[PDB]
């Protein structure tokens, strides 16, 4: 039914705001400073 | 790092009557089904941070 994708969407809306803010919290901190660690 | 101890409630049977407060974690309930304590498909917990 429709109205349980909107309750799926939005588990997903603040689960990946997080994780995708993270992964590129830390390719800034490769692009502006390069060591390997 | 993040600081991860400030929650809210995203899911809720109801709305709030004015100044009612709900401190519960009893599992959700997507579509039709029993899901007795556990997430999965159409389920899951009820605090995010
Ligand atoms: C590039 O960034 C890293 C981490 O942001 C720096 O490495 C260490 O960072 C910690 C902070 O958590 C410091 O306490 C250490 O002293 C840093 N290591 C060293 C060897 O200084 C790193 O310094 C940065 N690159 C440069 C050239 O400063």
């Amino acid at each position: 039914i429709e109205e349980q994708a909107k309750t799926f969407l939005d588990k997903f809306n603040h689960e990946a705001e997080d994780l995708f803010y993270q992964s590129s919290l830390a390719s800034w901190n490769y692009n502006t400073n390069i060591t390997e660690e | 790092g993040g600081n991860y101890n400030y929650l809210y409630r995203l899911f809720r049977k109801s709305n709030l009557k004015p100044f009612e407060r709900d401190i519960s974690t009893e599992i959700y309930q997507a579509g039709s089904t029993p899901c007795n304590g556990v997430e999965g498909f159409n389920c899951y917990f009820p605090l995010q941070s």
